[PDB]
């Protein structure tokens, strides 16, 4: 996360580290807990095998407040346009409940396309790299704002303003980078937008899924 | 090499092995005792302080006792363009000079200018890979080649085993085109991968460099 | 034995904001063949790009970050390859950018 400070531990029990086995590589995105059974995430963060780590703060150590499970099954959303990165969204069935504690229980989603009105401040958090050169070992957090789709509209050629969402001043050098996809975007404790992309230099405004514009998928799905 | 054979034991002295960490990654020429000859983009992007210029070896996978290894001191460059794979040459002047003896030797290089038609027969040599996707070489391998023109520009020596998949590979870099007995080529560049058959290999020609190369050595 | 250097894909502007690495030998010289053949593999896995869009991008290329502070800007359209090795233990990061 660029431009922003370390996170109080473990006050942000929803947050999930993923350890995502692809083809020749790894790859290592967030994600959130949205139910007892299911995180929510991006569907680009998707992988043959996830474990799933809730409940950490410092994932290069291993503390026993953290609870590893690798995913039952990772389910991208039958939109989903890795070209244009469209519908950028994936549940995560869990193998395994948590546990549930002070340290681990799911975030609240937002009501069926729920809006979000421009200026809106919200928080992002997750474990990646805080410069083009430097990292975390624990979990950092900023907070952006939301702008008017039509800051997004002119700098990426796929933005969909109703299925996501422009977050990001211009002039404030905030955002989320790499490692932080998947992770939530929140405002007033609800997982309002997934992290998903933006431009490679850091540079804000970024673009988020939109989770309210997803919502009848989302319970269909978790059955 | 690919398609090539084993070579006669030192029967080409100044042929110099470029490694990093114990590593063959490009060849290079003994032109003078205190200066080898080179591919520029081999040391354009190495820890030049690491690089070991080893002499007069034969097996690399093996202890020789005929070998004798030097590091870097200064590195010359004559224009080097990484965009258009122009002017492919360096000179690596070494931490010491080099004893000349049956298993090193300084090379010949042509006369400024002396250029090759089509056709003519050359010698093309390296611990490159014997085959793209095969492996490294541990014996230096030498190869039958012919100088051609088609399909090649005038910044460049281009060659081509005819009638056959085999060519120069990976680790030949900065390995010496003998031709005549001189040094006409420095190994630059495949197109298509290894041994296509279809594409002659690239050579940056060194005949356009003699000038430069003896002010240099002097 | 084996390390992990990070990659990054931009294709038609946009850059997803995930940490990805590529998985290599600790301490082996290769080519920048193996690394291409590698570079358009996460090309396809992360963004769907195939060789066909790469031989119609306007220009597709990578560049390999070496730790040293250099760097070597490959044409991926170019089909040309140096014919020399690097070990993988001195590059840095790879950078994929494509239109």
């Amino acid at each position: 996360i660029i431009g922003g400070r370390e996170s109080r531990p473990h006050s942000r029990p929803y947050m999930a580290y993923l350890q995502i086995q692809s083809p020749a590589g790894q790859s290592r995105c967030g994600g959130f807990l949205v139910r007892e059974d299911f995180v929510l995430t991006a569907a680009h963060c998707w992988g043959s095998n996830i474990n799933v780590t809730l409940g950490a703060h410092n994932i290069q150590r291993r503390e026993n407040t953290q609870q590893h499970i690798t995913a039952r099954r990772a389910i991208r959303h039958p939109q989903y346009n890795q070209r244009t990165i469209q519908n950028d969204i994936m549940l995560l069935q869990l193998s395994r409940r948590v546990r549930r504690n002070r340290n681990v229980n799911p975030v609240a989603l937002p009501r069926a396309q729920e809006g979000l009105r421009p200026g809106t401040l919200c928080t992002v958090a997750g474990w990646g790299r805080v410069s083009m050169r430097r990292g975390t070992d624990t979990l950092r957090e900023v907070q952006l704002r939301v702008q008017r789709d039509r800051q997004c509209l002119r700098i990426f050629g796929s933005y969909d303003p109703r299925r996501q969402i422009c977050v990001g001043d211009r002039r404030e050098r905030k955002a989320a980078f790499k490692g932080d996809s998947g992770g939530p975007l929140l405002c007033n404790n609800v997982a309002h937008g997934i992290v998903s992309y933006g431009k490679s230099s850091g540079v804000p405004p970024e673009v988020f899924t939109r989770v309210s514009s997803f919502l009848p998928w989302i319970r269909t799905t978790m059955r | 090499i690919v398609g090539g054979r084993r070579a006669r034991p030192h029967a080409w002295p100044f042929m110099v092995s470029l490694q990093l960490r114990g590593g063959h990654f490009c060849g290079a020429t003994l032109i003078a005792p205190n200066f080898v000859m080179s591919a520029a983009h081999c040391v354009a992007n190495v820890n030049v302080r690491a690089v070991r210029v080893v002499l007069g070896a034969h097996n690399l996978s093996r202890r020789e006792p005929t070998r004798q290894v030097f590091a870097v001191q200064r590195i010359f460059e004559n224009g080097y363009d990484p965009v258009n794979l122009l002017n492919d040459i360096v000179i690596l002047q070494l931490n010491g000079s080099a004893t000349i003896n049956a298993n090193v030797q300084v090379a010949q290089l042509p006369a400024q200018g002396r250029r090759l038609g089509n056709g003519v027969q050359c010698l093309a040599m390296g611990w490159g890979l014997l085959g793209r996707n095969r492996g490294i070489a541990s014996v230096l391998q030498e190869l039958n080649v012919t100088v051609v023109t088609s399909l090649c520009r005038r910044s460049n020596v281009c060659t081509l085993v005819r009638g056959r998949q085999a060519g120069v590979c990976f680790g030949d870099s900065g390995s010496p085109l003998v031709c005549n007995g001189l040094i006409h080529g420095i190994a630059s560049f495949v197109r298509g991968g290894c041994a296509s058959g279809l594409y002659p290999d690239a050579f940056a020609p060194v005949a356009q460099f003699v000038n430069w190369i003896d002010s240099i050595i002097q | 034995s084996t390390i992990q250097i990070p990659y990054t894909i931009t294709v038609n502007g946009t850059s997803q904001n995930i940490l990805s690495s590529l998985t290599f030998n600790k301490n082996q010289n290769i080519s920048y063949k193996d690394i291409e053949n590698k570079v358009k593999s996460v090309l396809y896995f992360n963004r769907g790009i195939s060789d066909i869009d790469l031989r119609l991008s306007k220009q597709a290329e990578y560049t390999v970050h070496f730790k040293n502070g250099t760097k070597r800007v490959i044409d991926l359209k170019s089909g040309i390859y140096t014919a020399d090795l690097i070990n993988t233990s001195d590059i840095k990061a790879i950078s994929v950018n494509v239109d």
